[PDB]
């Protein structure tokens, strides 16, 4: 399908200003939107966001409206202002994935056929990215339901357009990853890749609690994913592979050695050029 | 140096103020074998029109370059030992008429060990001049230095090659230059600044 | 059965666990790798044949606990390499 | 001549042959590197030990 | 220096030196600078590491280094019986410099760099020949000392006891090992702190 | 034809031509198996090139799935003799089709590349990208699960 | 750039007397621009000072959200085609750290101004040796460091 969705800044902001318009209520309750945009050589790009009614009760989700009309007549707005921007599907806040977002696909199913939903939290207080994109994929089985629907996941990531950029570094002007050599790399890969392990690896040991309580009865496919994960662990670190990362490990040395050498003679050359400077100064002075 | 840029001016020689012709082929062909590698010979100083040449009217030299290649080590050292005398009286070459000697035997020793793998030095001690001891001798110098990859067994009497990877000499060195340097720059920092 | 450390199974420690000769077991590595089921390289030298990756099965409810403990001693892993670069470089931060 | 890579074992006549790899390069730059900078604090110590 | 040099510490005993002779002034001085320099090459001597060559030939150390300077050519040598013969010809001068304590413990390194170059030049040597070559004098207590070098890491391969010969064993691939990476961190450190 | 195709198809040529020696007389037709086959001359070199290209496929599948075969036991399945199988085993390796060096010292050929320090190293690099990304995609399978009918 | 703005009324440009009232130093913080001084500005329309509004919620959910990776940390970057970049980079400082040389003696004469203008049209060692020196120690720590980093979170 679609290998990965970029998801603009405008289109984030416009669903946290949609939250709070709409959230007076305070306690708890999801927002549903229809997403525009455009994509090409199979990579989807959303730029723009209007909000579509959406109301359904909690219990016994299986009610839920949302306003074909004002999809379309809104659409007709959009269209005029910019005409590049079609329909690409559909947003909303919800943490969890709510169940009964598998039948709502359908019904955007019409305006896009391959429609994805993205899910984007308005109240993050988190580590990793708040954009999970989304798309419908169909096969039936014998095992879950007669009726197998199930969503695939693609990668998302946060876009940037020239224009959009520009406001978006100004209104930051907060804080900014200033001098983008190896503190950074350090601190925006490193660390953070490992927090991001963690938390994944605590996931997936959560779910694992069934072994005890069970919640599903094993859902195998699950079991059958993490068997190869360990099997896919990396082989022993006592072979030849010490060999082989010792004969690499130190052949970079090497080129840092050198690295830092050529830095401490033009270090030096500097000292020079400044002291012989006010030497030059003070001698004639005085 | 000195063989890269006698050999370009080998048919080249307007310069007979010092060091006539005659002579500049000896040089060339002195410091030639010591410089380059034998493929290089082959199409440098063997197969050079000008320079074989020449050595027709010079006996004594054209025995000493044909020797290494063609493998008469017995030839070679006779021809050395003369080469040795005569490097001493000659001046420019005397500071380091050791040096060569020393250094030819080893790029001899080279040459016999890199074919085979665990000749006897019985064996050497006849096709590489008389002596058992000598080459025993002189063959425990050399491999401590460092040069002359090969490792001798006594009781048995016989000497197997290795073959160390051009990484580790590569390595010994760029720390061995880099120290050299490194000292260097230390010295300077001391120097400025009292 | 076998703990990925090891999986070195030799030429005779296969015919007698299925009933075959010696001379024969070749066969069966192949035909077990030609389906796709097992993965792995034959060495007729030492005769040794090498797994790497057996298709995953079903495992009814002890195995799965097992399963936690092998992520119970990697999180708690990876968690000390963490917190041992946050450290280490807390001047190389925000 | 350098058209083989091995050697002949007399012992039993065989002819071993090996690999040798290339000079994997990248040492030689750092080599040659190291040497040039080497003249080049050369060429700083007369800017300042007869200068300053 | 001196103090650390004379209770065992040799190796900061070099550092410390180093450090002075580098921070000592260099125009003038030129009296302790003989003092210092003679100090150090004896403590590195009873180190190991081979002193460098060329404060063999400055000008104002040329005379004064000839004591220390033969001294060096029979401790590199493995041979014992050539620093016993310089020890007689020159011990006078090292009393007289207050330094001749250091040297007479000299007598274990002159087999320790013996014994690591003839196990690094030879694979399997007959226990007699050992004696001859490093003037032992005799070849029942060559064991022992062979057999002692061993323990402390001066040589590796292991002897046949029965059979009467030394073996060494095959030390090559040192790039793989971690070393190379230690020795490149020592540079590093400090080329990244001037 | 199927044979050329699944099972990887370890073949033996004694048991071709005695599954498949219509080919070479009758059958339901035959009529391009005369002409193929039946010849006297041009149909009979047609047959040593079956056999070279049954031979190829065992020597080269047989690659795949080793790492070291004596020479002795490669002789049998290619069914030629020791001296044969080094003779079309040469022609293969020096033209640059499958990759063999035979230490006929000890009759044990290897038919593995001296593996190189990046390459090991290298594929160490892909186990990883594929192991982070199996984790990410086995969380994501439990959020559609666990978090979904638990919620109901 | 924004400078949102208002128009003024004819009538008190007719009347003369000064619009806008000032009672505060809060509006005679900008400096107009001389470009928009040419047209009405101050004549026919008075600009209003212009600022924004930003709370966590939105600056979290946009600083931290724009230029992030999910897992590009532990990534060892093609490592065949690492050293290979290492070996471009230094042969390139092979024949810059030559020119340095050439740079330094030539350099400290006269006239340093006409030194300083005499870079204008070549490249200049000292700061190209510095930027690839940069990108080379950089790129191996990282490298290098992920190395270890890997080899104890997995097994």
């Amino acid at each position: 399908a679609v290998q990965k969705v970029v998801v603009h800044p405008l289109v984030l902001l416009s669903v946290v200003d949609h939250f709070n318009r709409i959230g007076k209520v305070g306690n708890q309750k999801r927002v549903v939107g229809v997403l525009l945009g455009s994509w090409q050589k199979k990579v989807l790009d959303v730029s723009n966001s209007f909000a579509v009614p959406f109301d359904e009760d909690d219990k016994d989700d299986s009610v839920w409206f949302l306003d074909h009309d004002y999809l379309e007549n809104m659409y007709g707005m959009f269209k005029k202002v910019n005409a590049r921007e079609r329909i690409v599907g559909w947003y909303h806040t919800g943490p969890k994935l709510h169940k009964n977002d598998i039948a709502i696909n359908e019904l955007m199913k019409r305006y896009c056929p391959n429609s994805v939903l993205v899910i984007i939290d308005v109240k993050p207080k988190d580590l990793g990215l708040p954009t999970e994109a989304y798309i419908s994929v169909e096969e039936v089985h014998d095992d879950g339901t007669p009726t197998s629907k199930t969503f695939e996941h693609v990668t998302s990531e946060i876009g940037a357009e020239e224009a959009e950029e520009v406001g978006v570094e100004h209104l930051l002007r907060d804080i900014k990853d200033t001098t983008v050599g190896t503190l950074s790399q350090r601190i925006t890969n490193q660390v953070h890749g490992l927090k991001g392990l963690n938390s994944k690896l605590l996931d997936i040991r959560s779910y694992l609690e069934k072994v005890a309580t069970g919640k599903l009865p094993i859902n195998h496919q699950i079991i059958y994913q993490l068997q190869d994960v360990f099997n896919l662990l990396p082989d022993v670190s006592l072979q030849e592979f010490v060999k082989a990362f010792y004969l690499k490990t130190n052949d970079q040395m090497v080129v840092v050695y050198l690295a830092s050498l050529i830095r401490s003679v033009v270090a030096l050359h500097n000292l020079i050029n400044n002291k012989i400077a006010n030497r030059d100064a003070e001698k004639k002075e005085g | 140096q000195a063989a890269e840029l006698f050999l370009d001016t080998v048919s080249t020689f307007t310069s007979y103020e010092l060091m006539d012709y005659k002579t500049f082929v000896t040089y060339t062909v002195y410091v030639s074998m010591i410089a380059l590698e034998r493929p290089d010979l082959r199409e440098k100083v063997i197969k050079g029109a000008e320079i074989l040449e020449v050595l027709h009217s010079l006996p004594a030299v054209r025995q000493y370059l044909f020797s290494l290649y063609e493998c008469r080590y017995s030839v070679f050292f006779q021809s050395l030992a003369v080469v040795e005398q005569e490097m001493k009286k000659d001046w420019l070459f005397a500071p380091h008429y050791r040096y060569y000697v020393r250094e030819m035997r080893i790029h001899a020793y080279s040459q016999l060990l890199e074919s085979y793998r665990s000749l006897t030095l019985g064996y050497m001690a006849e096709a590489f001049g008389v002596g058992v001891e000598f080459i025993d001798q002189e063959l425990s110098r050399f491999i401590a230095a460092g040069r002359l990859h090969c490792k001798i067994d006594k009781v048995n009497e016989i000497v197997e090659t290795n073959r160390p990877d051009s990484k580790n000499w590569q390595y010994q060195e760029t720390i061995k230059k880099g120290d050299l340097l490194l000292n260097r720059v230390q010295k300077l920092s001391r120097v400025i600044n009292m | 059965t076998r703990p990925a450390n090891h999986r070195q199974l030799t030429f005779e420690e296969i015919a007698k666990s299925a009933k075959i000769t010696v001379n024969e077991v070749e066969l069966l590595v192949m035909k077990a790798l030609s389906v796709g089921l097992v993965k792995g390289s034959i060495d007729e030298v030492d005769k040794r044949v090498h797994m790497t990756w057996v298709q995953p099965r079903v495992l009814d409810l002890q195995q799965i606990k097992g399963m936690k403990d092998r992520l119970e001693f990697w999180c708690t892993d990876v968690k000390s390499m963490e917190m041992l670069v946050e450290h280490q470089a807390h001047d190389i931060l925000t | 001549d350098k058209k083989f890579h091995g050697i002949l074992d007399q012992g039993e006549g065989v002819l071993i042959i090996f690999d040798e790899p290339p000079v994997d390069k990248t040492y030689e730059a750092a080599l040659e590197t190291i040497q040039n900078m080497s003249k080049v604090v050369d060429s700083l110590y007369n800017k300042a030990k007869k200068l300053t | 220096g001196r103090i650390k040099a004379i209770q065992l510490e040799y190796s900061e005993a070099r550092r410390t030196m180093t450090n002075a002779l580098r921070k000592a002034p260099q125009h003038t001085a030129v009296g302790f600078k003989q003092t210092v320099h003679k100090l150090l090459i004896v403590v590195e001597l009873l180190l190991g590491e081979i002193p460098d060559r060329l404060q063999f030939r400055q000008p104002s150390l040329k005379r004064s280094l000839m004591p220390y300077f033969l001294l060096t050519q029979a401790v590199r040598t493995g041979n014992l019986a050539k620093f016993n013969q310089v020890l007689d010809q020159f011990g006078e001068k090292f009393q007289a410099d207050g330094t001749y304590t250091l040297i007479i413990r000299l007598r274990h390194n002159v087999i320790k760099t013996g014994v690591r170059m003839i196990s690094l030049s030879y694979s399997r040597i007959s226990l007699a020949d050992i004696a001859q070559k490093l003037q032992l004098d005799s070849p029942e207590d060559a064991e022992f000392i062979v057999a002692k070098a061993i323990r402390d890491g001066v040589i590796e391969a292991s002897i046949n006891h029965e059979k009467g010969y030394v073996q060494s064993k095959e030390m090559i691939d040192i790039y793989s090992t971690r070393e190379p990476q230690l020795a490149f961190h020592q540079r590093i450190s400090f080329c990244l702190d001037i | 034809l199927l044979k050329l195709f699944t099972t990887m198809e370890l073949m033996r040529w004694s048991t071709l031509v005695e599954d498949y020696g219509m080919e070479l007389r009758k059958g339901s037709l035959e009529s391009p198996a005369t002409d193929v086959f039946g010849s006297t001359e041009e149909g009979e070199k047609r047959w040593k090139d079956l056999k070279n290209r049954v031979v190829e496929h065992n020597i080269r599948i047989m690659a795949k799935y080793y790492t070291r075969i004596t020479m002795k036991r490669m002789a049998q399945l290619l069914d030629l003799s020791v001296d044969e199988s080094e003779a079309f085993l040469s022609n293969l390796v020096v033209n640059k089709t499958i990759f063999a060096k035979v230490d006929r010292l000890a009759g044990i050929i290897n038919f593995q590349r001296p593996k190189d320090p990046n390459n090991l190293l290298n594929d160490w690099s892909q186990k990883l990208n594929s192991l982070m990304s199996l984790v990410n995609k086995t969380t994501h399978l439990i959020a559609k699960e666990e978090m979904i009918h638990n919620l109901q | 750039v924004i400078d949102a703005f208002r128009l003024i009324n004819a009538n008190m440009m007719v009347l003369g007397h000064e619009p806008r009232q000032t009672t505060s130093n809060l509006g005679h913080l900008n400096k107009p621009s001389i470009q928009a001084l040419i047209h009405g500005l101050n004549r026919h329309y008075y600009s209003i000072t212009i600022n924004y509004r930003k709370n966590e919620l939105e600056q979290k959910m946009l600083l931290n959200l724009h230029k992030k990776s999910w897992m590009e940390g532990l990534t060892l970057q093609d490592y065949s085609e690492h050293c290979k970049h290492n070996e471009s980079v230094v042969k390139e400082m092979l024949e810059l750290a030559k020119n340095y040389n050439k740079a330094v003696e030539e350099e400290d004469k006269m006239t340093p101004e006409q030194l300083a203008i005499k870079n204008v049209g070549k490249q200049d060692p000292k700061r190209h040796l510095e930027e690839h020196v940069d990108v080379l120690m950089t790129s191996n720590i990282v490298q290098c460091l992920a190395a270890m980093l890997d080899t104890v979170v997995f097994k």
